[PDB]
RNA sequence: GCUGCAGUUAAAAAGCUCGUAGUUGGAUCUUGUGGAGGGUUCCCCGCCCCUUGCCUCUCGGCGCCGGCCCGAAGCGUUUACUUUGAAAAAAU
C-alpha cells in the first residue's frame, strides 16, 4: 500500500535534510508532487529536481540546501473559507514572518499569501516553513 | 501531377509541389522498387533553424508511415542533394483533441482516445526526429525559473549519423510543440 | 595541484614509498575508507593507491604551514615506532612534541602544570590515541592523521593514507611530511635533494 | 553515505549489479541466445532461462534440460546476445 | 535583520558553516575553522591571502568532515584531480 | 504481502524500456496470430501460449508486437474459454483439498488450509461478477464445484 | 485528549487466524506567443489543433451595401468543494 503519496515523499526529504545529504530519490512520482516542489523551489527553499522517466511511475532526484526545516503533509484535506485561513495560518508556522502553508484551490495550487490575493479558498494539503 | 498527388493541406506552393514531384518520381522508377512504392504523402511544409539551414517535413497518412520510415534514409540523401543543403525528415501527421469537457461541443459521442490525446502524440513525435538511432532513456530538468529541458538518451546504435543531426532537431521540435528539447548520448546502454 | 611539476609527483619518491611497504594496507576497510583503495589483492592486503596519498599529503601540510607561529602544532604518538619519528618532527619544523602516554585533561584543565593550548594536532594512528582526539573537541582544535584502511574516521579533518602497522611505512611518512613544510615555508626548497636522511626518522628499534 | 552521492547519473556498474528493480531505470537481466547445434542446420532461437525443453526437428531434438536458474544444455554450444 | 526604521538590529550575524550550510551556535566547542595557506603554483611557496573554511560540530562527530574538506578543496586548490 | 501467508517477497518480472526490440524478429502481426490459435487447440490456455510463443521464438511478448494481447486474440475468434483460467485454478484446487479430508479425517491442518482458499474463491468471485464476466445469478458452492471440475 | 493524550516494565494489545458491514485506497488523460492590468519571461481577446463547446434556426432589434454579420434559446457526464448573489423577527 501507500494511500498518500504527498505523505511519502515529504518525510523523506525530512530525514534527509537532517542528515545533511543533498541529493535524495523520491518514487513514485505525481504531477500533483511536480508543482509541490516547483512551489518549494520557487521561493528558495530548494534547488533544482530531475525527473526521471520510466514508464511506470517514475522517480525523481532533487538537489537541495540546509534552508529547508520541515515539510508537512496534512491528512485529510480540509477547506479552508479565507476566514479559517486565519485559524489555520497560526497553527502551522513558527512566525508570522515566515513560512507558508500551501492549498490547491479551483485556480490551482499556490501558497497562501497569493490565494488571499486571488480571494478563493479551497482544499489544504501541506505546509512547510 | 504534382499539385493533385498530396491530398488537401497547403495544396498551391511552389517547393512543395516539386518535392511530391520527384518523389513519385522516383517511387515509379526502378532504381530502387524494393523500398520505394508509389504512394502519396498528405502535406509538406519547409521549417528553418537559426542554424543558418533550413529543413523539410514531409508527413504522411499514418497507417503508411510504417513503409515511408523503412527507407527514409536513401530517400532524404536524394532530397537532401535536390534541395541542396537542407535537411529532410519524415514525420506523422497526428490529430490532437481538446478535453471531452468544456470546450468543443460534444454529446459524449466517443471517449476521447488515449493515442488522440495531447500527450501520446507529443511522445510519438520525439520518435520520428530520432528515428535511426531509436530512444534508450529519457530525463528532464527543471529549471529555477520555472522552464524544464528535456535531455533525451538516444541509443549509439547509428550515432554519428544523427549526430551531424542533432542542433537542426531541436529547432524542429520547437515550432511544432512548443517545448525545449537537448540531446546527449551515454555510453551505458542494456 | 596545478604546479608544473614542483607540487606534482616525482620519480624519485615512488621507489622510496614501494621499498618501505606504505603501498600494502590491512584486512579491513570502512565506509568512510574506501575512497583511497583501488582494489584488493590476490591476497587479503588492499592496496591503497599513492597517486591518492600524494595530494592528501599536500593540503595537509599547507595548512600545518598556513599557522604564523610554528611552537603551537603538537605532534602526539604513543605506539613505540611513531617516537623516534615525532621527536626529528618537533626538532625539524617548530612543534611540541608528546611522546608516550598522554596524561588525559592537558587542554581541558586550568589547573595543572603540563597545561598545553595548540592550535592544530597532528596525531599517529586514531585508535592508539583516542584520548587526545576526543579531547581536540572541547577546544575547537583543528584534527589531522595517517588512517590505515580501517582506522576509525571522526574528529578527523583530513586523512594522510598510510599502511603504519610499523615497519619503516611510519618514519618514512612523518620524514616526508617534514620534508613539504619546509619547501613551501622555508627556503630548503631547490627542487633537487635534501640532505636528510628518511633513515633517522625510522624506529629505534631492539639494537645489535 | 558520505553526503557526496551522484544519483543524477548512476554508477559504472555498480548500478548494474543491485537488484533488477532498484535500478534506475528497470531492465531484465535475461537474454535469448540463437543456437545451432551440430547436425541441424538452422537457427533457432532460445531464452537464457527457458524453463522447459527446447527441441530441434533435425537428428538433434533435445537441447536443454529445465533449472530453477539458468537452463543446462546438453552440450555446450552457441551464445550470442542476439544484438539488443 | 533590517527593521523598516533602518536600524540593524540583533547582536552579531553568527557564521554559516560550509559543510552542510547551517548554522553553529556560541557554545559548540567542536565547530572549527580552519585555515589553509595559498601558495604561487609555480615554485612551491607561500604567497599570502588564505583559503579560510569553516565546519560544524555536527557533521565532524558523526565523521563525516574527511569528505567534506576535500569536497570544497577539490574546487580549488591544491587537490584539483585526486 | 500474501494473502494468507505472513511472508513478504519479490520475484515480480521487469520489463525493458524500449519495445521495438530486439529488432531482427521473423514474423509480423498476422503470422502471430495463426501461431497463438494453434496451441489454444491443443489445450493450452493463455499463460501456458505466452510461454511456449516466448521461449522458443523471436517474440519476447504478444503485447510488443501486435496491440491484442493473448487473451483478446482468443476472444476474436471466440476461442476463449467460458470463466478465468484464474478462477478455475482456484476451483481445481479446492477439490482435490475436499478428497484429503473425506479420506483422512483427523487432519486438521487441512481442515484449516481449506478455509482460506474458499475464502479465496468468494473474493476473486466478487471481482468478477461485479464487472459482468460471469452471471450475477452465479454463486460458488460445494455443488458447482463438483459440476465445474468434472 | 477533533485541535491535543496513552498502552515493554508505571492502569493497559483479543491466544491466533479467517471474514461481511464500516473506514481508507497507486499512477495515468495540455504548453508556449502581440494588446490590456503588475514585474523583467510570469498572473481580460485571441492565435498553432482549442479557447467561454455548438448549432438552428425563428420569432420580436442592432448593424453595412434583396444580400449578408453577431447578442438572447437548448447545454457542455453528475457531486462535493470554493467564490458571489437572493433570503432571512425583535431584544441581547
Amino acid at each position: 500500500v501507500r494511500m498518500n503519496v504527498l505523505a511519502d515523499a515529504l518525510k523523506s526529504i525530512n530525514n534527509a535534510e537532517k542528515r545533511g545529504k543533498r541529493q535524495v530519490l523520491i518514487r513514485p512520482c505525481s504531477k500533483v508532487i511536480v508543482r509541490f516542489l516547483t512551489v518549494m523551489m520557487k521561493h528558495g527553499y530548494i534547488g533544482e529536481f530531475e525527473i526521471i522517466d520510466d514508464h511506470r511511475a517514475g522517480k525523481i532526484v532533487v538537489n537541495l540546501t540546509g534552508r529547508l526545516n520541515k515539510c508537512g503533509v496534512i491528512s485529510p484535506r480540509f477547506d479552508v473559507q479565507l476566514k479559517d485561513l486565519e485559524k489555520w495560518q497560526n497553527n502551522l508556522l513558527p512566525s508570522r514572518q515566515f513560512g507558508f502553508i500551501v492549498l490547491t484551490t479551483s485556480a490551482g495550487i499556490m501558497d497562501h499569501e497569493e490565494a488571499r490575493r486571488k480571494h478563493t479558498g479551497g482544499k489544504i494539503l501541506g505546509f512547510f516553513f | 501531377s504534382a499539385k493533385i498527388v498530396k491530398p488537401n493541406g497547403e495544396k498551391p506552393d511552389e517547393f512543395e509541389s516539386g518535392i511530391s514531384q520527384a518523389l513519385l518520381e522516383l517511387e515509379m522508377n526502378s532504381d530502387l522498387k524494393a523500398q520505394l512504392r508509389e504512394l502519396n504523402i498528405t502535406a509538406a511544409k519547409e521549417i528553418e533553424v537559426g542554424g543558418g539551414r533550413k529543413a523539410i517535413i514531409i508527413f504522411v497518412p499514418v497507417p503508411q508511415l510504417k513503409s515511408f520510415q523503412k527507407i527514409q534514409v536513401r530517400l532524404v540523401r536524394e532530397l537532401e542533394k535536390k534541395f541542396s543543403g537542407k535537411h529532410v525528415v519524415f514525420i506523422a501527421q497526428r490529430r490532437i483533441l481538446p478535453k471531452p469537457t468544456r470546450k468543443s461541443r460534444t454529446k459524449n459521442k466517443q471517449k476521447r482516445p488515449r493515442s488522440r490525446t495531447l500527450t501520446a502524440v507529443h511522445d510519438a513525435i520525439l520518435e520520428d526526429l530520432v528515428f535511426p538511432s531509436e530512444i534508450v532513456g529519457k530525463r528532464i530538468r527543471v529549471k529555477l525559473d520555472g522552464s524544464r529541458l528535456i535531455k533525451v538518451h538516444l541509443d549509439k546504435a547509428q550515432q554519428n549519423n544523427v549526430e551531424h543531426k542533432v542542433e537542426t532537431f531541436s529547432g524542429v521540435y520547437k515550432k511544432l510543440t512548443g517545448k525545449d528539447v537537448n540531446f546527449e548520448f551515454p555510453e551505458f546502454q542494456l | 595541484s596545478g604546479a608544473l611539476d614542483v607540487l606534482q609527483m616525482k620519480e624519485e619518491d615512488v621507489l622510496k614509498f614501494l621499498a618501505a611497504g606504505t603501498h600494502l594496507g590491512g584486512t579491513n576497510l570502512d565506509f568512510q575508507m574506501e575512497q583511497y583503495i583501488y582494489k584488493r589483492k590476490s591476497d587479503g592486503i588492499y592496496i591503497i593507491n599513492l597517486k591518492r596519498t600524494w595530494e592528501k599529503l599536500l593540503l595537509a601540510a599547507r595548512a600545518i604551514v598556513a599557522i604564523e607561529n610554528p611552537a603551537d602544532v603538537s605532534v602526539i604518538s604513543s605506539r613505540n615506532t611513531g617516537q623516534r619519528a615525532v621527536l626529528k618532527f618537533a626538532a625539524a619544523t617548530g612543534a611540541t612534541p608528546i611522546a608516550g602516554r598522554f596524561t588525559p585533561g592537558t587542554f581541558t584543565n586550568q589547573i595543572q602544570a603540563a597545561f598545553r593550548e595548540p592550535r592544530l594536532l597532528v596525531v599517529t594512528d586514531p585508535r592508539a590515541d583516542h584520548q587526545p582526539l576526543t579531547e581536540a573537541s572541547y577546544v575547537n582544535l583543528p584534527t589531522i592523521a595517517l588512517c590505515n584502511t580501517d582506522s576509525p574516521l571522526r574528529y578527523v579533518d583530513i586523512a594522510i593514507p598510510c599502511n603504519n602497522k610499523g615497519a619503516h611505512s611510519v618514519g618514512l611518512m612523518w620524514w616526508m611530511l617534514a620534508r613539504e613544510v619546509l619547501r613551501m615555508r622555508g627556503t630548503i626548497s631547490r627542487e633537487h635533494p635534501w640532505e636528510v636522511m628518511p633513515d633517522l626518522y625510522f624506529y629505534r628499534d631492539p639494537e645489535e | 553515505m558520505p553526503l557526496a552521492k551522484d544519483l543524477l547519473h548512476p554508477s559504472p556498474e555498480e548500478e548494474k549489479r543491485k537488484h533488477k528493480k532498484k535500478r534506475l531505470v528497470q531492465s531484465p537481466n535475461s537474454y535469448f541466445m540463437d543456437v545451432k547445434c551440430p547436425g541441424c542446420y538452422k537457427i533457432t532461437t532460445v531464452f537464457s532461462h527457458a524453463q522447459t525443453v527446447v527441441l530441434c526437428v533435425g537428428c538433434s531434438t533435445v537441447l536443454c534440460q529445465p533449472t530453477g536458474g539458468k537452463a543446462r544444455l546438453t552440450e555446450g554450444c552457441s551464445f550470442r546476445r542476439k544484438q539488443h | 535583520m533590517q527593521s523598516n526604521a533602518g536600524e540593524f538590529v540583533d547582536l552579531y550575524v553568527p557564521r554559516k558553516c560550509s559543510a552542510s550550510n547551517r548554522i553553529i551556535g556560541a557554545k559548540d566547542h567542536a565547530s572549527i575553522p580552519m585555515n589553509v595557506a595559498e601558495v604561487d603554483k609555480v615554485t612551491g611557496r607561500f604567497n599570502g591571502q588564505s583559503k579560510t573554511y569553516a565546519i560544524c560540530g555536527a557533521i565532524r562527530r558523526m565523521g563525516e568532515s574527511d569528505d567534506s574538506i576535500l569536497r570544497l578543496a577539490k574546487s580549488h586548490g591544491i587537490v584539483s584531480q585526486n | 504481502g500474501r494473502m494468507h501467508a505472513p511472508g513478504k517477497g519479490l520475484s515480480q518480472s521487469a520489463l525493458p524500456y524500449r519495445r521495438s526490440v530486439p529488432t531482427w524478429l521473423k514474423l509480423t502481426s498476422d503470422d502471430v496470430k495463426e501461431q497463438i490459435y494453434k496451441l489454444a487447440k491443443k489445450g493450452l490456455t493463455p499463460s501456458q501460449i505466452g510461454v511456449i510463443l516466448r521461449d522458443s521464438h523471436g517474440v519476447a511478448q504478444v503485447r510488443f508486437v501486435t496491440g491484442n494481447k493473448i487473451l483478446r486474440i482468443l476472444k476474436s475468434k471466440g476461442l476463449a474459454p467460458d470463466l478465468p483460467e484464474d478462477l478455475y485454478h482456484l476451483i481445481k484446487k479446492a477439490v482435490a483439498v475436499r478428497k484429503h479430508l473425506e479420506r483422512n479425517r483427523k487432519d486438521k491442518d487441512a481442515k484449516f488450509r481449506l478455509i482460506l482458499i474458499e475464502s479465496r474463491i468468494h473474493r476473486l468471485a466478487r471481482y468478477y461478477k461485479t464487472k459482468r464476466v460471469l452471471p450475477p445469478n452465479w454463486k460458488y458452492e460445494s455443488s458447482t464445484a463438483s459440476a465445474l471440475v468434472a
